[PDB]
């Protein structure tokens, strides 16, 4: 059977996760007490048949965050064993996760791993849940990461992270901690996905014409995001997409894993009933860049994979028309050694929407995560970040102290600056 | 019946272990056509990568080694800085409006590793190719016409004379 | 304009006269090697009846075996 | 002095196969013997 | 004494194979629960080239259901005539290709194959006289093409006596949906020149348009392109399950439209398909019937017949009809067209006839064409190929598995000397 | 040319025949090699019997 372990790593992780788990109750039916709703079911209900416990794990070292996931409304569904929190947080600091506070952690994380890689039959992924800003998703994050490529081979290990803006930021040290994680994002993980935090920010403004954005908003459509790619594993369609079919045709080398996200129908309660969203109409507006989820543009670097999952009525014949119409447009750019570059999934579930969310029941959605050379955009941005503050040599006396040598500085910045060499060789086009 | 005996299991005993037997006839014809296919299969391998895959990786990798790394991350860093000076003076960035004064995304595309790909003749196209070769001292526009398939879509479904009032 | 035209009929005269000396190469290549094969297809004729009449005393040798093991037995 | 993309095999990938641990060692060796040469 | 049996390969093949067997358990009178229910003795007569016989009257299908994930399986047992199927024959993996043709192939469909062949062995045995093995799939799939090409060089071997028929679904170029389509496809074809005694191609693209130019649906499905395929399989089987004028099997249809053993690859088309608007203005006659078979709109191949040479073509009318009016229309045709027919095969189409119409049409045609001009389909695939295989996009992953790029090499070789064939023999001449 | 491929077109349909026989005798060799250790089994049965 098919069956996903998702591990939540720091707060932004399990504010995720929190967000995410409440979705997946919603589309299946579970309640938050855990119970799908003769003396045989009197006998189901007191055995604990009914209850399905989430195979997912929240571990954070900051005890503030995930004693209100152990507080809050969805205390009876998660395990307490499935928990983990800790007695001070890696604070900012990619050391204090990866060498000094996350060590003694990372242990009891395989053993929780071990249980539930035990209950599960045959397991086919694993995803990981972290923001590279701050220490606990980067430091703790890479250092489970590590651990899992060791215990556990020929499963894959699916990266969802939120990355640092270029001009929004809630700390200062963003540069480091992003750029050490990014060398263990390049080596570790199979499929890494984008997430850009004020690119949210402006979906909300704008599609969702909301002025006060907080981060439970954001979170909202987040795990809307999440559940439409695994959506071909929960529910059947016309065109099914595994989490191993999502490897095989959207990286086209071990290297180029990094991804972006968008989702194309992000209509209000009040704009959904003058709006038509037809299959055509909203794959125009999933590659929109200001409806992308990443702050980047398509039109700067060259698609060269792509996929598209589709939830609730489509049919195959128009969902191929949106893919020649894509492709026709001179401001859509393909590269050229990938003709056929879209991978198509349909899925009949419409998706479902959240009590007091602010997404609207929208028939048909389109998911698309897509693999694109502006992506090291992104990575430019981050890397004369990280230059000139590392010019400088500033906050560095933090993670020297804690267990870190000066040249695992230089050593990211060397991976990342080949993931740059890397995007500029491959984004070549080969015409006579 | 004694003898015919040992005459059948003298010949079919021989049959195993003779040179000059059929069976060593029939071997021998064998193993010559494998070697034969597995030294065609090697050469063509070979040569389709001395003749193609280790051209083009030799202009693409001498080309990337030319380029300089800090070029591309001021180059990238520009774009970006574009990008981002457009979200923030303009009420939202749409992909099928362009202000060539204003905003060029397309430089970007524009300013890429170029690879010419045209001394290069691809070894396993040689009979088909020969025609054109010949003809002369990626093929014609080939398919047959069909529906346009932007026309496929809901919308245009009905606009088409086909299921125009259906 | 009269130049031109010589000049292009030399051009289609001189590319031509590179060609069909290929195509008399190839030509021959082609009629050798068809005769080597088709004589080389003969032998394989031969060898397959020969095989087929060595192929055809094993079914009887195994029924013979089978007859003077019990007879011995 | 670096190694071309179709070539280099991440640890994620490398783990899942050993056929194709053994081929990305195979490049390795390849590499250092083509720089002592 | 004839049968043949039924290999469902891969999400396409069962998709399609479920819709195959609506139709011919429907035409011979098969219920949901797997009984006879026919008013006429003809339907009776020949049931065992598709069924088998079993207790209390019961017929089951000789189809074997094979693929990698429990998805689709799913679906054909909850579908309509979804359980006369053998629980048997339904063998299924676990881990999924998930469209990758070595994944399928090599490290994963060979502790799979084991299982298939026992099922088909077995159920090769119990029948008295093998007609061919027909197999269902699509060529750019992962799941139904890398373990289906494998098996049909398996039974090929154990079974090098017998026909072997397969509906493969090729790749689209103005649609696609797999970005590793190219690489699934050109390996599989290389593998189905040699085992593969003959070709049915079938092309989503040109499913897509002819269930719209002709038959004016605004929303096709999955559904009605399956039922297309599904005609064109009874159409090609009309002489084995009834009688006829004229009788052409299996055997007789591949001696006739194969002139060389490489060129064994067909275009297929269903001719009277009509709307309902258009139903009661249209006149069906065999003059009717002609036009609209050669016509390039009614083709199931994405290859254009207009720009190529018909080789050879057969059709096989089903119907009460007159056989004078046949060889009128065919000897019409050749004359008309004397540059769109081969020059140095005489007599080009050869035709039969059969007396028993499909449900709800009096009268019906399948045709069957080996063209020349099916190298631009081949060649369509060969510029993604060497799109992707030049640059080593996507390889890696189907380098893994143990098959390494050193394969492709011969693949795409062997997708080359198909078509060079096929190129030689359209210009080459009489005398 | 004309010259040409009427020899071409000789020299693949004697190619191809040549492998078919080539497969032919693949497929014999493979039948009568299941023969050869019951043959051989007999023969040392048969041995130790006398
Ligand atoms: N999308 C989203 N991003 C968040 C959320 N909360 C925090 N972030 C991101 O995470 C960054 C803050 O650092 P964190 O990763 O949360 O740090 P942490 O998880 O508490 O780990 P420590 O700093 O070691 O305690 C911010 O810059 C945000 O971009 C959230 O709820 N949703
Ligand atoms: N005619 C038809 N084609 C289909 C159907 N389902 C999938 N396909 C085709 O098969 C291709 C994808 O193959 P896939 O489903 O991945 O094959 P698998 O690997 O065996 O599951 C697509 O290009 C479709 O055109 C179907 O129900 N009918
Ligand atoms: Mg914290």
């Amino acid at each position: 059977m098919r069956e996903v372990i998702s591990i939540h790593i720091g707060q932004a992780g399990i504010q995720v996760g929190n967000a995410c788990w409440e979705l997946y109750c919603l589309e299946h039916g579970i309640q938050p007490d855990g119970q799908m709703p003769d003396a045989f079911n009197t006998f189901f209900s007191e055995t604990g048949a009914g209850k399905h416990v989430p195979r997912c794990i929240f571990l954070d070292l900051e005890p503030t965050v995930v004693d209100e996931v152990r507080t809050g409304t969805y205390r009876q569904l998660f395990h307490p064993e499935q928990l983990i929190s800790g007695k001070e947080d890696a604070a900012n600091n990619f050391a204090r996760g990866h060498y000094t506070i996350g060590k003694e952690i990372v242990d009891l994380a395989l053993d929780r791993i071990r249980k539930l890689a035990d209950n599960c039959t045959g397991l086919q992924g694993f995803l990981v849940f972290n923001a590279v800003g701050g220490g606990t998703g980067s430091g703790l994050g890479s250092l489970l990461l590590e651990r899992l490529s060791v215990d556990y081979g020929k499963k894959s290990k699916l990266g969802f992270t939120v990355y640092p803006s270029p001009q929004v930021s809630t700390a200062v040290v963003e540069p480091y901690n992003s750029v050490l994680s990014t060398h263990s994002l390049l080596e570790h993980t199979d499929v890494a996905v984008m997430l850009d935090n004020e690119a949210i920010y402006d979906i909300c403004r704008r599609s969702l014409d909301i002025e006060r954005p907080t981060y439970t908003n954001l979170n909202r459509l987040i795990a809307q995001v999440i559940s439409s790619l695994t959506a071909s594993l929960r529910f059947d369609g016309a065109l099914n997409v595994d989490i191993t079919e999502f490897q095989t045709n959207l990286v086209p080398y071990p290297r180029i894993h990094f991804m972006l996200s968008s989702y194309a129908p992000i209509i209000s309660a009040e704009k959904a009933y003058h709006e038509q969203l037809s299959v055509a109409e909203i794959t125009n507006a999933a590659f929109e860049p200001a409806s992308m989820m990443v702050k980047c543009d398509p039109r700067h670097g060259k698609y060269m994979a792509c996929c598209l999952m589709y939830r609730g009525d489509v049919v195959p014949k128009d969902v191929n028309a949106s893919v020649a119409t894509i492709k026709t447009k001179r401001t859509i750019q393909f590269v050229d050694w990938c003709p056929t570059g879209f991978k198509c999934g349909i899925n009949y579930q419409p998706p479902t929407v959240v009590p007091g969310g602010d997404l609207a029941k929208v028939q048909r959605a389109v998911c698309m995560i897509s693999n694109s050379t502006a992506i090291g955009e992104i990575f430019s941005r981050l890397d004369h970040k990280f230059d000139l503050m590392y010019a400088k040599r500033a906050f560095v006396h933090w993670y020297v102290g804690e267990g870190m040598e000066e040249g695992e500085f230089s050593e990211a910045r060397e991976d990342l600056a080949a993931l740059e060499k890397d995007f500029e060789e491959v984004g070549a086009e080969s015409a006579e | 019946r004694d003898a015919m005996l040992g005459s059948l299991l003298g010949d079919v005993i021989g049959g195993l272990t003779d040179p000059n037997s059929p069976l060593a006839e029939a071997e021998a014809a064998l193993s010559h056509a494998d070697k034969v296919r597995r030294k065609k299969k090697e050469s063509l391998h070979n040569e389709w990568s001395t003749q193609v895959f280790d051209t083009i990786q030799g202009r693409l990798q001498a080309a990337v080694d030319a380029r300089d790394p800090a070029a591309i991350e001021s180059r990238l860093k520009t774009q970006y800085d574009q990008y981002l000076h457009t979200t923030n003076t303009k009420v939202a960035v749409f992909r099928d409006v362009i202000i060539e004064q204003d905003y060029n995304p397309l430089a970007a595309a524009d300013a890429a590793i170029r690879v010419p790909t045209g001394d290069i003749r691809d070894p396993l196209k040689r009979d088909v190719l020969k025609g054109e070769y010949e003809r002369r001292l990626i093929y014609g526009p080939l398919g047959k016409e069909t529906l346009g398939t932007q026309q496929w879509g809901e919308l245009a479904v009905k606009a088409t004379p086909y299921g125009h009032c259906t | 304009g009269l130049r031109r035209e010589l000049a292009e009929a030399k051009s289609i005269a001189g590319r031509a006269s590179a060609t069909w000396d290929k195509f008399r190469k190839e030509r021959d290549f082609h009629r050798m090697h068809h005769k080597r094969v088709a004589q080389e297809k003969n032998k394989l004729l031969t060898d397959l009846r020969r095989l087929k009449e060595h192929y055809a005393k094993y079914e009887p040798t195994i029924l013979e075996l089978k007859k003077k093991y019990e007879t011995l037995m | 002095s670096r190694l071309p993309v179709h070539q280099y095999m991440t640890t994620a990938v490398r783990t899942r196969i050993e056929p194709l641990n053994a081929a990305f060692t195979a490049t390795m060796e390849a590499r250092t013997r083509r720089l002592a040469d | 004494m004839r049968e043949i049996v039924h290999i469902q390969g891969g999400q396409c093949g069962n998709q399609i194979g479920a819709k195959f067997w609506e139709v011919v358990s429907d035409e011979h009178g098969i219920d949901p629960t797997g009984t006879y229910h026919g008013d006429s003795d003809l339907q009776l007569e020949r049931i065992n080239v598709y069924f088998n016989e079993a207790t209390g009257g019961r017929y089951v299908p000789r189809a074997i259901l094979m693929d990698l994930e429990p998805g689709t399986m799913d679906s054909v047992r909850s579908g309509p005539y979804g359980q006369i199927f053998r629980p048997d024959n339904f063998v299924f993996g676990q881990t999924g290709a998930g469209n990758n043709w070595a994944k399928g192939h090599y490290t994963e469909g060979a502790e799979l194959i084991d299982s298939v062949l026992d099922v088909v062995r077995k159920e090769a045995e119990s029948c008295d006289c093998l007609q061919g093995f027909q197999v269902c799939h699509s060529l750019g799939g992962g799941t139904g093409s890398g373990m289906g090409t494998l098996l049909i060089s398996k039974i090929r071997e154990e079974y090098p006596d017998r026909m072997m028929l397969t509906f493969s679904v090729v790749p689209s170029p103005k649609v696609s949906d797999t970005v590793v389509e190219p690489y699934n496809a050109t390996l599989s074809v290389h593998q189905l020149v040699e085992n593969a005694d003959e070709c049915m191609v079938l092309d989503n693209e040109a499913l897509y348009d002819i269930c719209f130019r002709t038959l004016k649906l605004t929303t096709p499905t999955f559904g009605d392109l399956n039922h297309l395929i599904s005609a064109v399989m009874s159409g090609i089987t009309c002489c084995l399950r009834f009688p006829g004028q004229l009788n052409a099997d299996l055997r007789k249809l591949a001696v006739n439209l194969i002139p060389f053993p490489r060129l064994h690859f067909f275009m297929v088309g269903f001719t009277p398909l009509t709307s309902r608007g258009s139903q009661q203005y249209r006149a069906l006659t065999v003059p009717e019937l002609t036009q609209q078979m050669w016509d390039a709109k009614n083709m199931m191949c994405a290859a254009d017949p207009r720009h190529g040479r018909y080789l050879t073509a057969s059709a096989l009318f089903r119907g009460r009809m007159s056989t004078k009016e046949v060889d009128e229309q065919m000897l019409n045709v050749q004359n008309k067209n004397s540059s769109y027919f081969v020059e140095w095969i005489p007599n080009n189409v050869k035709s039969s006839v059969c007396d028993i119409p499909p449900k709800g049409l009096k009268m019906s045609a399948t045709f069957i064409g080996n063209s020349t001009a099916i190298q631009e389909m081949f060649k369509r695939v060969s510029e993604q190929f060497t799109a992707m295989f030049r640059r080593k996009a996507f390889l890696h992953w189907y380098t893994g598995e143990g098959m390494d790029e050193m394969e492709f090499t011969e693949a795409e070789s062997n997708m080359n000397d198909l078509v060079s064939e096929y190129q030689q023999y359209q210009d080459a001449s009489a005398e």
